[PDB]
RNA sequence: GUCCCUACUGAUGAACUCGUCGCAAUGGUAAUUCAGCUUAGUACGAGAGGAACCGCUGAUUCAGAUAAUUGGUUUUUG
RNA sequence: UAGAACAAUGUAGAUAAGGGAAGUCGGCUCCGUAACUUGGUACGGACAGGGGAAUCUGCGAGAUUCCCACUGUCCCUAUCUACUAUCUAGCGAAACCACAGCCAAGGGAACGGGCUUGGCAAAAUCAGCGGGGAAAGAA
RNA sequence: GGAAGUCGGAAUCCGCUAAGGACUGUGUAACAACUCACCUGCCGAAUGUACUAGCCCUGAAAAUGGAUGGCGCUCAAGCGU
């Protein structure tokens, strides 16, 4: 049943830099306590995102930050938060609020904020699913200053207390790209409607989907969207090759890359490795298929796909960063989620629809002046997207071996592969598919996924399609890759002449002509036989540019505003009094009644009395005494 | 080919759709979750169920994280719901347990923890090979 | 097997021992079977069979007459092809990016006007159901006609125009509606009915005038009912 | 002499059969094709008995024994024991044992000289096997697989072990058993050698899906079909093996 | 595996009849003028849409069933290009795709028209208009459907050629003895007729040697012409020769019985060698019965020897009529293919880094034999009846009675009742068939 | 801004002396699908693969019974 | 108002008492001591635990196995509330009522209950009741 | 490549004539072979092509069981005078 039960978990990662249409620490001037906390943490120099963002946040401007995971966005918005709050407030009502996608991300934010505010009297609360709604009631009674929450639970508690958020002045959206991918849009909009207009809005993300751009335009007051510069210029130290590959030879071509074009050692390796190969794919089914195929071939491979378990992703990523696995296969969304260290080797299995997505996946490497390699497998159907990539990068295309020494780093050089081994590899793939049934089932699943992904993938441009047809007609599509060698160029050419002049044959008559059908074919042939600078550069205006609905926790459809009253019943349960209205001093007796446990939070909390002792049972008196102890504890 | 066993006699089915199960092999999963039964007949609101030796489709709920949240065929080897064998013997097991098996009938693991049902051992020759206790 | 194995098996072992007799009997029984079919089977299948046998006998009679004659004895496609190749080459080469965005349509304009005006007078809207031609993508109509709504699904922009003397039909753009001889209001709004005079672009035909000149627009009478037939057919008045 | 057969349509011969140097046990079911193949290969040279164990057809995986004796699990009933005793000559001692691990054919592999057992059998069972079979019983796991009865086939002329046994494990096992061992596959890649084959000093019966290269390997290892079959054939004509099982 | 599973392609009239009958018989066909205008619109738009998705499903099946020429192996691509004119193939497929698109657009426009219709007459006319316009489209796509049907039939009959496997390309001049060897070596029914271009396609047969499976591809026949003025069937052969990693067996005909000259045969082989650049070339003197090699002119002998003195092109001898040496040439070529492929596989396993591959070490583990160090063997208790035994043979008249024969004589499979006490060896033979007391 | 009549269907019933054993006008009507063994790795097929008739054994649903056995329910207040 | 039969029901609404199911983002640092500038640095110790059910060896460092999450979600079980009732002795209404009351076709006025011509059709009752004997007015 | 009337394009004649097409189909890889067209011998007397006019079948049908009023009617108890 649950094969494609809902949808391919990694859908797409759409990015819009047209969203650009929005518009030391001591030298930055932080408080002494915050400075000592940062010194304890070890943030000697702020990361580039911090350096560009924190001054703006201190200048009280709403900002959207394009930054990779692990760039330090968490501290980037927590340090200004602590600097702004700087003390616990005796007036009831919180003013710091952050919305995070998942509980793990929320806990990471909790750890960051605690370590960055050790000593300061700020009260920070976590509000995520799986915890007791009563416990969250008690924490709101403790009256925190900072709220770190997941939006669904946030609305649940919002509806349950009818809380007043007018005191909130500081609002942060962490990983809003994940928020919108998981589908938090409507409830986020209702949160925004609840929030007072007089607030400072921070939004940290790695990508800017058009939905997120519209949300920012709707909810942000003059956003000074930010970004870096490694998110534009493909590091010139990146050297790229493109391989014309066939559908049935795709896996064989991927291993020739690994074997003869990369010299990838087999077995467990004896901080990434010297090789450091990442593989970017189209869906999780390709992820599993390629991972298992590589593992059978003998390659130390870790796989990370979209809807993978948290612990599993953690283990695989930790192995890749420690160098226990040298190949890492990711789709797009898992890649964006995981913090990828410096890489030397990038392989694009399925071509990306967006040249900007290609730019991200290749800026994954060739960093800090260290040279990087990018090999991309392209098919005839993906050739228009390759040409769109050409237009985006403004580089020249070299097809096959039109130039003797093409510069693969600055030129987009496309070629085929060593026919000899390519075939010895494709035969191996066919053999393993015929032998291992699990691999065959996986291959069929990825075939269906390929069909679905081709159906749902965004289209190319008309000019790209036309010139793709022209390239396919041209000779440059079918010869070797410049890398191989001029001697190969010699030997390939020794017979390529006759081979090509055989491939380019126009039959005089079909085997059917060799009846009414024969007459129809002859008429068909007769019908469809072949058909018989000067400008001023200074001023030449050119053409190209230079009851509302929300989903509940149970998943069953639930109305937007449904006050179950169980908060009032909570009040009745624990005989409490009226909650402190916004502004009134925190009530220490209620704080002591419901403040917090003694530290570590266990989960295993059932105290059940044992069954009544039986005389015929062996441990009669012992069971009787434990039952007596249980009734004494009550 | 649908994994419906042939020659299976009537016995009481006590493991309906959506049923939590122990995992008896060394494959890396601890529990399974029956969602569908092979060879079942859709009646009005009738929940399909399977007895010892019947192939089902199960999803792992706990175990090795790499295999977690994955769906595999399985065949059940131990059933706590009592049923009668043709020698007139009504019997039941301590828990509910099965083993992950490919659609042809081969096990992913290499050993079975605990006894194996006689019906499953007779229907699937591989389980008879990977079984140490047969009752 | 790998090749023409049925003829291979035929050449090695032959046919069934009564295939030829079976075929001859079936061919002889064809006449009785045809009469039985014509007199018995009933309901849309008779209608289909009858309409078929009519076509077959007409074809057979024409073939017999042609054979008798020959035994006794001892352009519009070209013009249309020229037009289509001219258009195809123009489109293929001389295409460069240029702004072209259509204004929002009369339906959502009316919806916005309704949002601006609470009290809806009964029957304040009446959608024009007959097919129309508008021209410009966006236009603000006068108050006099600001209450006729012409749907996009009914709007047309091209018509199949037939030239009699140069006997050929060409799909040509519609320039303007000159007279609809059923209602002056329909003429003003662009309602497209039968026998309707429209102005059609005759650029691709290449009509030479008395001054030797090339025609770029002529009158055409629409001669069908576009409301019933989802297309516009007109005959040039030349 | 290596032959191919199926019980009903299943390639697993060792599940439904048990072959030794003095008797043959065949699962009883429907037709007589399996019994006929076995008798046409053993034309009354040794007794062949249509038997059921614990009311099952898995007699091959439920029975363990050699030319000198036969052992059955405690679940086997007195009528089945009477059938076995009446069909088998007096030169063969039959005994029923109360092993916790009832799958004797899966936990014990025994030739006429040595037996390899699951390391978790009882002491009483270990020396009762040593008594009934009159062999040397060793506890060991092959290829980290604890079911030696299903993962190894043994004879007095050779032994076929799990395809993924290491060289150290293989030569250690060869040292203890005293016969050559080769890691090979049966029934087109299946790893259950014991469950897919019964073999004795002059006969092997495998499944119909067993490929020609691995059948030749089987014949060479067990020295079958007269010829030579020392295993030196396997060493010499390595081209077939490297091409087929690459 | 093959292309026999491509669904049949109907003609234009059959397609129209299928689609317009499905829409007639799978939907209700009675609406009344006294019903609501909304329900009339719904009825007619349902009819139009249903016809649309029916046509779209059939066209999509046609587009997706036929193999894509791009993603095929080069041999198959060139073979289909020669046999079917990939240009016309793509043209017809594009016509099908464009017709699908236009049918979809027609359906959309007429659905809008039906939305804005106000009479049952108008909805009827608009429905008949839509279905009628689409039928015009199919009638226009009459001829491509016929071409697609013919190509589908030939593709379903086409042999399965495995591009990357142990293969013997059997080639030569016409009437040399190609089919005569292929039938002698394999079970392929390839006509051996004494006329010229008897074989009009590639035939494939299968062989077993040293427990390995071999493919043998009989080619039609090549004449002495440049590769540009070259006929279709024999370019099918040259494509087979050009895109198959193989051992090419070129047949030579010493006699002039073939109909061609020795010098012409040498010229043709020299012309085709560039395609046999690295493929293993074995020229075997076919028809060595009539004119043996010894009875041959010395300068021609020396030309053949000079042909030997080039690369690893070697010449053998066989008569495919006297069953003389076809066996020997078979074993020679098959063994040398085996040794070449094992050499290549071991080289591929041994990488420049020096690390032995997983597959290579698995092969080593499977090929190693373990022997006890003590060097002592174990006794074998084999009875003498085994050596004094007689093979059972089903064709023998006086066989053993056998259980299959007795059960077939005494009933069937679920009818014969077996007596389990027949083999009971007891003290007294009459004590069998005795009922055992069990409970007292 | 508006408890009765009849239909269905059991269960009774006066008149023919009561009772026993029967006939059968008319009305209703019931079985359904799949799998396994043998045929048979046979016909067919280059290969890959791959049936059917006779015979035999089961299972799904539907229908009509039943309480040996095995579970469940206790106002038996045992 | 009292006797007989079996008499513990069902529905609905509330109620934190429990269970089955569905969804998931569910299962798996601190104290003391020593130097340094009030806060950090190293060393030592503890933490990152219980409850219930069980199994195996001779209470035993006893060893081994299984279960503990929330949800504005559904259902079920549990408590409370209200209405829930066959016959017999006595007493004893009301609504409603032109007359009636078996079907099918036809009876131009989207009209049939009485007419045509057809199916048919046998007293008097009891219980169950799910059909009919109620409906428009039209821009 | 092969194409002999019959995979294809164009012309499509003459002789013998009783008559025979540079061929109407089957068939061969091509032949070959059969067959049709046309002609002769036997038979022996009316045929056979296209239309028209009656009656009849078909020319479309759903959904409770029913209707030339019903039974029923066939050289009528139907149709025409
Ligand atoms: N005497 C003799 N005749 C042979 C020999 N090989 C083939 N022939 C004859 O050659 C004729 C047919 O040869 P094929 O095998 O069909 O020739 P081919 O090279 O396959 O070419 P195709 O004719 O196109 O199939 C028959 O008459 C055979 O008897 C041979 O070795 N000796």
């Amino acid at each position: 049943m649950p094969k494609r039960a809902v949808s391919p978990a990694p859908s797409e990662n759409e990015v819009d830099i047209a969203g650009s249409l929005f518009a030391g620490f001591q030298a930055m001037g932080l408080d002494a306590n915050l400075l000592r906390a940062i010194a304890r943490k070890g943030f000697s120099v702020p990361t580039p995102i911090q350096r560009k963002t924190i001054p703006l946040i201190l200048e009280r401007r709403d900002v959207v930050g394009m930054a990779r995971t692990g760039s330090g966005k968490t501290a980037a918005f927590v340090i200004p938060m602590i600097e702004r709050l700087k003390a616990h407030s005796a007036r009831f009502g919180a003013r710091a609020l952050v919305l995070s996608p998942s509980r793990e991300l929320a806990l990471q934010t909790l750890k960051v904020v605690k370590e960055l505010g050790k000593g300061t009297d700020l009260k920070t609360v976590l509000l995520v699913g799986g915890d007791s709604l009563e416990e969250q009631f008690g924490l709101m009674a403790t009256n925190p200053d900072i709220i770190i929450a997941t939006p669904g639970r946030f609305l649940h508690l919002k509806v349950e207390m009818s809380l007043d958020l007018s005191s909130i002045k500081y609002v942060v959206f962490d990983e809003a790209d994940r928020l919108f991918e998981m589908g938090f849009a409507a409830q986020l909009t209702e949160i925004l409607h609840a929030l007072p207009p007089s607030r400072q809005t921070l939004l940290f993300s790695a990508t800017l989907p058009s939905s997120l751009v519209e949300f920012t335009r709707a909810g942000l007051q003059d956003p000074v969207l930010v970004r870096l510069d490694a998110e534009t210029k493909v590091s010139p130290d990146l050297e790229s090759a493109f391989f014309s590959v066939k559908s049935g030879e795709k896996e064989g071509a991927l291993l020739h890359i690994l074997y003869d074009i990369i010299k990838m050692p087999l077995g467990d390796p004896p901080k990434p490795t010297e090789h450091s190969t990442i593989i970017f794919t189209a869906t999780k089914h390709h992820v599993e298929y390629i991972s298992n195929l590589l593992r059978l071939a003998g390659f130390s491979v870790s796989y990370v796909y979209g809807s993978l378990d948290q612990t599993a992703r953690k283990i695989q990523v930790d192995n890749f960063r420690r160098g226990r696995t040298n190949i890492l296969v990711v789709t797009d969304v898992a890649a964006r989620g995981i913090d990828i260290p410096v890489l030397a080797n990038v392989i694009n299995y399925d071509f990306p629809p967006q040249p900007k997505i290609f730019v991200h996946r290749v800026g994954r490497t060739a960093r800090a002046g260290q040279r990087g390699w990018a090999y991309a497998l392209v098919r005839e159907s993906d050739l228009p997207y390759l040409l769109d990539l050409q237009l985006f990068l403004g580089r020249r295309l070299v097809l096959g071996r039109e130039e003797k020494d093409p510069s693969f780093a600055r030129d987009i050089v496309v070629g085929s592969l060593k026919r000899v081994e390519l075939e010895n590899n494709v035969e191996w793939v066919n053999k393993v598919l015929h032998e291992n049934e699990d691999i065959g089932a996986l291959k069929r699943v990825t075939a269906k996924a390929e069909k679905l992904y081709m159906k749902t993938r965004n289209p190319a441009s008309s000019q790209s399609a036309k010139r793709a047809r022209e390239v396919i007609v041209s000779k440059g599509w079918g010869q070797l890759h410049a890398i191989f060698g001029e001697e190969a160029a010699n030997e390939e050419q020794v017979r390529d002449n006759l081979l090509s002049k055989i491939t380019g044959y126009k039959p005089q008559e079909t085997i059917f002509e060799i009846n009414k059908a024969a007459e129809a074919v002859r008429s068909f042939r007769q019908r469809i036989g072949p058909r018989k600078s000067f400008a001023d550069p200074e001023v030449y205006m050119s053409y190209t540019p230079r009851v509302k609905m929300i989903r509940g926790e149970s998943g069953v459809k639930i109305a937007a505003s449904f006050k179950s009253g169980r908060f009032e019943k909570w009040r009745q349960q624990h005989r409490l009094g009226r909650l402190p209205q916004v502004g009134e001093m925190e009530k220490a007796n209620l704080v002591r009644n419901f403040s917090l446990p003694s530290g570590p939070r266990f989960k295993h909390k059932q105290m059940k009395a044992p069954k009544e002792a039986d005389k015929w049972r062996d441990d009669y008196e012992v069971r009787k005494k434990r039952v007596a102890e249980a009734k004494e504890k009550r | 080919k649908r994994g419906a066993p042939g020659g299976k006699l009537k016995m009481t089915l006590g493991l309906p759709v959506g049923a939590i199960m122990n995992c008896a092999d060394n494959s890396g999963a601890r529990n399974l979750y029956i969602i569908a039964v092979k060879g079942a007949g859709a009646r009005l609101n009738r929940l399909p169920a399977g007895g010892v030796g019947d192939m089902v489709m199960a999803t792992v709920k706990k175990g090795k994280p790499e295999l977690r949240k994955k769906v595999h065929p399985a065949v059940i080897v131990r059933q706590a719901k009592p049923w009668k064998r043709f020698d007139g013997v009504f019997l039941y097991f301590e828990d509910n347990a099965g083993v992950i098996v490919n659609p042809k009938g081969e096990m992913k693991g290499s050993a079975i923890t605990g006894p194996v049902g006689k019906e499953a051992a007779e229907l699937w020759p591989r389980i008879a090979s990977n079984a140490g206790v047969v009752m | 097997p790998q090749n023409e194995y049925i003829e291979r098996h035929r050449k090695l072992h032959g046919r069934r021992l009564d295939a030829e007799e079976r075929a001859r009997k079936k061919a002889a029984r064809e006449g009785h079977k045809n009469s039985e079919n014509a007199q018995n089977l009933r309901g849309l299948r008779a209608k289909l069979y009858a309409k078929q046998r009519h076509a077959q006998k007409i074809q057979m009679r024409k073939a017999i007459k042609q054979h008798e004659e020959r035994n006794v004895k001892g352009t519009a496609k070209a013009l249309s092809s020229q037009i289509k190749n001219k258009r195809a080459e123009k489109a293929a080469r001389f295409s460069v990016p240029i702004p072209k965005v259509r204004g929002i349509s009369e339906e959502e304009m009316f919806k916005v006007v309704k949002t601006g005006k609470k009290t809806h007078k009964k029957g304040w809207k009446r959608i024009v159901t007959k097919p129309t031609f508008v021209g410009p993508d966006f236009t603000r109509r006068p108050v006099k006609y600001e209450r006729f709504i012409r749907p996009m699904g009914l709007r047309y922009k091209k018509a199949n125009v037939t030239h009699p003397t140069l006997n050929v039909t060409v799909q040509l753009p519609i320039l303007s509606v000159k007279k609809n001889p059923s209602n002056p209001l329909y003429t003003q709004l662009g309602v497209l009915t039968k026998g309707t005079i429209i102005e059609v672009n005759v650029s691709d035909l290449g009509i030479v005038t008395a001054s030797g000149k090339i025609a770029w627009g002529r009158y055409a009478q629409i001669t069908n009912n576009p409301e019933n037939d989802g297309c516009v057919n007109a005959v040039l008045l030349v | 002499m290596a032959v191919r057969a199926q019980f009903e349509n299943s390639n697993e011969v060792g599940v439904f059969a048990t072959l030794t140097n003095s008797y043959c046990l065949v699962a009883l079911g429907a037709s007589e094709n399996f019994y006929s193949v076995f008798e046409a290969e053993l034309q009354d040279v040794i007794p062949i008995c249509r038997t059921t164990i614990a009311g099952t057809r898995i007699i091959g995986r439920l029975t363990a024994g050699n030319r000198k004796g036969l052992l059955v699990p405690t679940t086997t009933t007195d009528q089945e024991l009477q059938h076995l005793r009446n069909s088998l000559p007096d030169d063969i001692r039959i005994q029923r044992i109360e092993e916790r691990l009832s799958a004797l054919g899966n936990v014990i592999v025994c030739n006429d000289h040595t037996a390899l057992i699951h390391p978790d059998l009882e002491r009483e069972t270990e020396e009762i096997i040593a008594d009934v079979l009159g062999v040397e019983v060793f506890r060991q796991t092959i290829a980290d697989h604890v079911l030696v009865g299903s993962y190894m086939a043994l004879s007095n002329q050779g032994g076929l072990v799990h395809p993924k046994t290491s060289i150290q494990d293989q030569d250690e096992l060869s040292s203890l058993l005293g016969v050559p061992l080769v890691a090979g596959s049966v029934n087109r890649g299946s790893n259950v050698i014991g469950g897919g084959m019964v073999v004795n000093d002059w006969l092997a019966v495998t499944g119909l899906d067993t490929t020609a290269p691995e059948l030749s390997v089987i014949e060479s290892v067990f020295r079958l079909g007269e010829g030579a079959g020392p295993g030196a054939i396997n060493t010499s004509m390595k081209n077939t093996i490297v091409e087929s099982f690459y | 595996t093959g292309w026999k599973d491509i669904p049949p392609v109907p003609t234009a009239q059959e397609f129209i009849d299928i689609v317009l009958s499905r829409t007639q018989r799978r939907l209700p066909t009675q609406i009344r003028p006294g019903f609501k205008i909304s329900r009339i619109r719904a009825f007619y738009t349902r009819k139009v849409k249903f016809t649309q998705e029916t046509c779209s499903e059939k066209f999509g099946a046609i587009i997706s069933s036929f193999p894509v020429l791009s993603d095929q192996h080069p041999f198959h691509r060139d073979l289909m290009n020669i046999l079917y004119d990939a240009d016309h193939f793509k043209v017809a497929l594009g016509q099908i795709s464009t017709a699908k698109n236009l049918i979809e657009t027609i359906s959309r426009d007429y659905v809008r028209l039906l939305k804005y219709a106000q009479s049952l007459y108008q909805c009827k006319q608009l429905k008949r208009a839509a279905l009628g316009r689409m039928a015009t489209l199919i009638k226009r796509l009459k001829d491509p459907l016929i071409y697609l049907d013919q190509v589908r039939q030939h593709l379903a009959r086409l042999p399965d050629i495995n591009p990357t496997t142990r293969t013997l390309l059997v080639a030569g001049f016409p009437n040399v003895g190609k089919s005569s060897f292929v039938r002698s070596v394999t079970r392929a029914d390839t006509p051996v007729e004494p006329y010229a271009f008897t074989t009009k396609s590639l035939f494939v047969g299968h062989l077993d040697y040293k427990y390995l499976r071999y493919q043998v591809i009989d080619t039609p026949g090549i004449l002495d012409h440049p590769l540009e003025e070259m006929n279709t069937i024999e370019m099918q052969s040259v494509t087979a020769l050009a895109h198959l990693r193989a051992a090419v067996l070129y047949f030579m005909d010493i006699s002039e019985q073939c109909g061609f000259s020795l010098k012409a045969q040498i010229n043709l082989f020299k012309s085709i060698k560039p395609l046999f650049a690295n493929k293993m070339v074995f020229i075997v003197l076919n028809k060595m019965d009539i004119k043996k090699f010894e009875e041959l002119d010395p300068e021609m002998q020396q030309e053949i020897n000079d042909l030997t003195k080039s690369g690893e092109v070697e010449i053998l001898r066989a008569s495919c009529a006297t069953q003389e040496g076809v066996q020997e040439v078979k074993n020679h070529v098959c063994e040398r293919l085996l040794v070449e492929r094992v050499s290549q596989k071991l080289k591929a396993g041994t990488h420049s880094n020096g690390n032995i591959g997983t597959r290579l070490q698995e092969v080593m583990a499977r090929i190693h034999v373990a022997t006890p160090m003590d060097g002592t063997t174990r006794e074998t208790f084999i009875p003498e009846a085994v050596k004094n035994l007689k093979k059972y043979d089903k064709n023998d008249p006086n066989r053993r009675v056998l259980a299959r024969d007795i059960e077939e004589a005494n009933g069937g499979a679920g009818v014969f009742n077996v007596d389990l006490r027949k083999d009971w060896i007891l003290e007294n033979p009459e004590w069998k068939y005795d009922k055992i007391p069990e409970i007292f």
